[PDB]
């Protein structure tokens, strides 16, 4: 489950243990999950309400998403959540490869002249 | 004064700063190249105006300073360009 | 004008043998002489010289000799061996191209209407082609002074004959660059071509030292070259530009990719066909 992104069995089974509570381990996932999600999340998306977030995935309307923006970005806004990601200023670019580039033909030009 | 990166002279940057109205313009920029004296090409899709050579000028002594830093940045970067070449083609030399 | 100046490599030799016969002196002094040689479609061969006696005190450089009558005189003497060779120019070691080198290109100018000197230096070490050639071009302007001549430079290389390089060749048997394939290409115009460079650029940059200690009050005109330089220089590469390349450079590696192939299914033949050699004869004999 978590291999893939199916989460809502996740809680699910959360609730459904074998041995025990072992709440001293599902504490640890969900350090494991909720940075998780909040990274997938964090594309290129549009804005999504403080209504969707808040009561997915246990709670109803705690606090925690206010500390959980704070740490995380999510400019506050008119009820406006803003994600994006551009990357491409840093792409189109062949200077940096042009180092790249000439090494890799000299090789060629190496392996191709010299006796080994 | 604008940089060669940018040089995407708008219509209306153009009017303000010679006192003529954005409908007239054009007529301005075809006498600069028609005369020979800057070079580039008119798209009045997005009203820019594109330049590519400015005819040169004087620079007294402060220009040309910079000139020399423009080498420097320049000449270290040759020179860096060699001795890749040279240090990763040692088998092909000589 | 003329396009270039192809200089023979006789004429380069004559030129350092005049250096040592006569510079016993040791300290320091040019030595000048006369060209011959002729040209075809607007561009210049020069294939003899001969030593013209030439003297000239250092301090107020407006005195020197050079002898008309040994000019004419030997000329008579070449003229005797080889019709085919006129005078053509003018030579001198003059590493700097001294100041009074433009009265003496009139002194020549009689011989040959437009004539070239061709500044080859005795003592080269660098990596530079050691023959300037410089033709005397006219115009007048209230910047400079009230008489203003100077030379413009022609583009000069080292010529070869079919008699001459045989000399040439078997006087080297020194290095040469065998195989030549990628291995020369890669040090005689890549890594050749960037020294090159480096030293013009850092020429330009010993000039612009003025910016501070002033030696000449802004010569202008080079500043002039100096901008239109910059704005020539590639476009930053971020652009359609970009795509551009890489549509080209890898439409190159895909012939290189087919060329590779090709060579390791002649290779792999070319064992078996070796392999199989052996194996037949080992098994003949045992």
């Amino acid at each position: 489950y978590l291999m893939e992104g199916s989460y809502n069995k996740v809680f699910l089974a959360k609730g459904n243990i074998p041995a025990e509570s072992y709440t001293f381990f599902i504490d640890i996932l969900l350090d494991t999950i909720r940075d998780e999600i909040a990274g997938c999340i964090e594309k290129a998306y549009e804005k999504i309400l403080f209504t969707e977030a808040t009561r997915i995935l246990f709670f109803n309307t705690p606090k925690k998403m206010t500390d959980y923006a704070k740490k995380r970005g999510w400019v506050l806004g008119p009820n406006n959540y803003y994600s994006f990601a551009s990357q491409q200023q840093k792409p189109e670019d062949t200077t940096i490869p042009s180092t790249e580039l000439a090494k890799q033909v000299i090789e060629y030009a190496r392996q191709l002249e010299m006796i080994v | 004064t604008r940089p060669a990166n940018h040089r995407q002279l708008t219509f209306e940057e153009i009017a303000k700063s010679a006192k003529i109205t954005v409908n007239e313009v054009e007529l301005l920029v075809m006498k600069a190249l028609s005369v020979g004296l800057v070079k580039g090409s008119i798209d009045e899709v997005d009203k820019r105006v594109h330049m590519t050579w400015v005819q040169p000028r004087v620079l007294d002594l402060q220009q040309i300073k910079g000139m020399k830093d423009r080498l420097e940045f320049w000449c270290t970067d040759v020179k860096s360009m060699e001795m890749l070449v040279e240090h990763q083609a040692h088998d092909i030399l000589t | 004008a003329v396009q270039k100046v192809v200089v023979h490599p006789l004429v380069l030799l004559s030129v350092v043998d005049h250096f040592n016969r006569i510079g016993k002196v040791g300290n320091q002094k040019r030595v000048v002489g006369v060209l011959l040689g002729s040209w075809q479609k607007k561009v210049l061969d020069v294939s003899n010289s001969f030593a013209v006696p030439f003297d000239e005190d250092d301090k107020d450089d407006s005195v020197w000799f050079l002898d008309h009558d040994y000019l004419e005189n030997m000329y008579g003497m070449f003229k005797k061996v080889n019709a085919r060779e006129r005078i053509v120019g003018w030579y001198h070691t003059g590493p700097k191209l001294h100041k009074n080198d433009i009265a003496i290109n009139e002194l020549m100018k009689r011989y040959c209407p437009n004539s070239v000197l061709v500044i080859i230096d005795v003592k080269p070490k660098d990596l530079g082609l050691p023959t300037e050639a410089y033709i005397s071009v006219e115009e007048v302007h209230d910047d400079g002074t009230p008489t203003s001549k100077t030379f413009e430079h022609v583009t000069s290389e080292i010529g070869a004959e079919e008699a001459e390089e045989v000399g040439v060749e078997h006087l080297l048997r020194d290095i040469k660059d065998t195989t030549v394939g990628t291995l020369s290409q890669r040090i005689t115009n890549q890594v050749h071509g960037l020294k090159g460079l480096n030293s013009k650029l850092l020429d330009i940059r010993s000039y612009l030292e003025k910016v501070a200690t002033g030696k000449l009050p802004i010569n202008h005109q080079i500043i002039y070259q100096l901008q239109d330089v910059f704005n020539l220089l590639p476009d930053v590469s971020l652009q359609e530009f970009v795509k551009a390349f890489y549509l080209k450079t890898n439409d190159q590696m895909v012939v290189v990719y087919l060329a590779s192939l090709i060579r390791s299914v002649v290779a792999l033949h070319n064992l078996i066909n070796n392999k199989i050699a052996n194996r037949d004869a080992e098994k003949k004999e045992g």
